[PDB]
């Protein structure tokens, strides 16, 4: 792996330290982890992400190397990724997962996610709380009780992010 | 540089 | 039986900007947030719950580098810490 | 000279309910979440910085006491511990 | 104090620790700590919080015991809210304080929390992060680097929060 | 119990 392995007194310190607070991790033998990343670089009217590709090989790399198997689906929709997603919920493999990843990059604005055919006249957007919704106990009773880490890479609106202070 |  | 089971927990949500502001990308090197993300999660992955980790990645955009964010960590949910356990 | 600062950086919020429920509140005894969170501080205030209380906070709600609610906590820019350090 | 104090050594071994990703702390002999606490009780339509009045001496006495003076705020309106607001992002005492607690109590909806005057013909809603941008960098220089805690007691729609699972 |  290129992740920094933790030696087995390493891991035995974490569990017989903190056990009733930590999130337990099923068998290496067995378990069946599953990851996902969508990334729209491509998109219909507003200028391809340069560089995504990057990430891609990137997140992909690091999910497989924590242990994951990583679904990308690029170049969708907020539809296609709402599809996407519900499938998601439904993979049995989740039953025999102990968490998830799931890892957004795209344009982005203040309402959420873009989608491919985005324009600034049609939105093509993903809600951020879809994304939740989606994958609640409800929607996604498999994975009750295990950690679902979403990650989002785009841009969440114009503003440079500084304001000037002085001495 | 190019903003997301 | 049927029992109760809160409808939303165990969650976090990690974004690359603080809201309303952009956050960077480069063409030959891909997005700031998602390299300084593969690097600590390298780095701590062993030693660190996902939760501290992400905090370093914060701390890691504290000077602005001239293109300035700042990610958020958002909609937390996480009861327990998350060790991932790498190589385990 | 000026120099850039981070508009928002160091904030954390701390929310009764997860988005869309209610929270639980008491007449003789007040709110279920500003209870517990005293509680907590009062044990922990010393030993772990605000983010570890406020997950130990919502540990306490993991099983639906019945009434359920699962305290969220959002917009973390917090980029360092912070740990409070009553008696200092 | 009520709250389990740090005996020195204690302190010492978390300085000593992590020296460098930890927010300081000001000197106790001068350092000027503020909280605001905003809570409504009676309101001009929807129900009286019975209750609140335990939250607010519980919070307020915790705060203090904390380091901090505490203004308490009561039945206002996402406006009186507001205006109170920045006039909290412009006390003096800001600038010799290292951290700062907000602590809001009422009724409150999925758009944010109620002032008094809320009906559900007529909103008085405080946004979410209204609270954000009026404690900022550009709204609040003072507190810059300084940890913001918001803490929000309300309620978030009318949801029970619980989906039924079996065995 | 209430709710809030």
């Amino acid at each position: 792996g290129n992740v920094k392995l933790c030696s087995l007194e390493e891991a035995q310190r974490i569990w017989k330290q903190k056990s009733a607070e930590i999130y337990p991790i099923m068998d290496k033998s067995s378990r069946t982890r599953l990851a996902l990343i969508i990334c729209n670089e491509e998109f219909d009217s507003i200028p391809r992400r340069t560089g995504a590709e990057v990430d891609i090989t990137g997140m992909t790399m690091l999910l497989q190397n924590l242990g994951y198997s990583v679904d990308v689906k690029k170049n969708l929709t907020a539809s296609d990724m709402t599809t996407e997603l519900e499938a998601f919920a439904h993979r049995p493999e989740h039953k025999t997962s102990d968490s998830t990843f799931l890892v957004f990059m795209s344009h982005g604005i203040r309402e959420g996610i873009c989608g491919k055919k985005h324009s600034e006249q049609v939105p093509d957007i993903l809600q951020l709380n879809a994304i939740f919704n989606m994958l609640n106990t409800k929607n996604c009773p498999s994975l009750k009780d295990k950690p679902k880490v979403i990650i989002i890479q785009a841009c969440r609106g114009d503003s440079p992010g500084v304001v000037w202070f002085k001495d | 540089y190019v903003a997301d | 039986a049927i029992k109760k089971a809160h409808i939303e927990k165990d969650f976090i949500a990690f974004c690359s900007s603080t809201p309303d502001n952009v956050s960077w990308r480069h063409p030959t090197m891909g997005s700031v947030f998602i390299g300084r993300l593969i690097e600590h999660m390298q780095e701590y992955a062993c030693s660190c719950d996902v939760e501290e980790i992400f905090r370093k990645v914060r701390f890691s955009f504290e000077q602005p580098d001239g293109r300035a964010q700042m990610p958020t960590t958002e909609r937390v949910t996480l009861t327990r810490c998350f060790y991932l356990f790498p190589g385990h």
